[PDB]
């Protein structure tokens, strides 16, 4: 779970630093949100990881 | 012919024309999808037959 | 049947002598956003100028050295990828083409 | 006629808890391209990079840059950036084209899609049109 | 890189975020999971005059 959150965080960071179209960045922030949500209480919303 | 509750529901069936429901069925077959009223016919003849 | 594991670290067991300890200095480092962090280094040790402090960001030593701020160039620009596959004359051609294009399209 | 549009809109704006489906439905909004579109977009992007390069040329004291040159150069640069984003937004679907078949081993699927998108940025960055090949033939390698 | 909502304060029932903001939870999920915008501020006096 921590690897998922760290990977998605670093990817978001590099996307922002690079400059990416709004769709991809929003997708990434959503993935980050879902990842931290799975970290805290798994499969609360969605299908458990 | 004898079907009392059948004719009752068929009076409250509030939907006429085959295509007319096929789309009912579809639409509720799965939520969130543009139906192709002609094309979803196969979906029915492809769940049960 | 038994299955044993082991963390990859030994367990040295001396006694926790609280008195006889190698003496040690303290070097206060500063991050960029005005954070003060302190680090007990051994006495005989070159107090390093920079440091990845507890705060996670870079951390500089409190004094002033600046041996080299960066001394390193960006990796490669989209400008780089473009320049290495075209000529400046061609880029200027396309630029002036766009110039004529916007001109004729907007103000006639 | 439009009665089915009621279904098409209400079902379009539904729950859809699956983030994968959310992102697919998201990328589906911008439509694909063809050869002349890709060529002109690449030309716009190159013009934009050269415009910003010449602007940083003038970043040092190169001119008291006049208002007309300022306005149309800024237009050039912003056009280049908009076209660049447009190109990625067009080919996001291709990125899912493949990520669709590296799944099921190791990683999730959105992760593959995002890594593909980052590679897609690299591909568009380094894409040439003068070789006159279709875009996907060059982008597939980087993806 | 971009802040996140702890899931215990969003998906629980009732949703404490939903109360402290007074929002429908099924309209809060669209807000935080990047499915639908929300107007966060507005310049009432400017739109007025």
């Amino acid at each position: 779970l921590y690897r998922r959150v760290i990977n998605r965080n670093n990817r978001l960071k590099r996307l922002i630093d690079l400059g990416a179209p709004e769709i991809i960045v929003n997708n990434e922030k959503r993935m980050l949100q879902e990842s931290v949500d799975a970290l805290f209480d798994n499969g609360r919303r969605g299908r458990p990881v | 012919g004898f079907s009392e509750i059948m004719r009752s529901t068929l009076e409250k069936d509030n939907t006429v024309g085959t295509d007319e429901a096929l789309l009912d069925i579809y639409r509720k077959l799965r939520p969130g999808e543009p139906p192709t009223k002609e094309s979803a016919q196969t979906l029915l003849e492809n769940l049960f037959f | 049947r038994v299955l044993r594991g082991s963390r990859l670290g030994a367990v040295s067991y001396e006694t926790d002598r609280n008195h006889d300890l190698a003496p040690r200095q303290i070097a206060r480092y500063r991050t960029d956003n005005g954070e003060e962090f302190e680090v007990p280094f051994a006495d005989d040790a070159e107090i390093p100028g920079t440091w990845l402090c507890r705060n996670g960001m870079e951390g500089t030593l409190i004094e002033g050295d600046l041996p080299e701020p960066k001394k390193v160039k960006p990796p490669r620009t989209h400008w780089d990828m473009l320049l290495e596959r075209r000529s400046i004359e061609e880029l200027e051609e396309l630029l002036k083409e766009r110039l004529e294009l916007i001109r004729s399209r907007r103000r006639g | 006629s439009e009665a089915l549009r009621q279904a098409r809109k209400d079902a379009e704006l539904t729950a859809s808890a699956d983030s994968v489906r959310a992102y697919l439905k998201q990328i589906g909004k911008v439509a694909l391209l063809n050869a002349e579109e890709e060529v002109e977009l690449a030309k716009r992007i190159e013009a934009g990079l050269y415009a910003t390069q010449l602007m940083t040329e003038l970043s040092e004291r190169g001119e008291k840059l006049p208002a007309a040159q300022r306005r149309d150069m800024m237009w050039i640069c912003r056009d280049g950036d908009r076209a660049k984003n447009h190109l990625l937004e067009a080919n996001l679907r291709l990125v899912v084209s493949l990520a669709k078949r590296y799944t099921g081993r190791g990683m999730a699927f959105l992760d593959l899609i995002q890594e593909g998108n980052l590679g897609l940025i690299r591909a568009v960055e380094k894409f040439d049109y003068t070789k006159g090949y279709k875009f996907s033939t060059y982008a597939t390698w980087w993806i | 890189a971009a802040p996140v909502t702890h899931i215990w304060y969003f998906k629980g029932v009732p949703s404490r975020l939903g109360y402290l903001l007074d929002l429908a939870p099924k309209d809060l999920e669209k807000i935080i999971y990047f499915a639908a915008y929300v107007i966060t501020s507005v310049d009432e006096e400017m739109r007025h005059n």
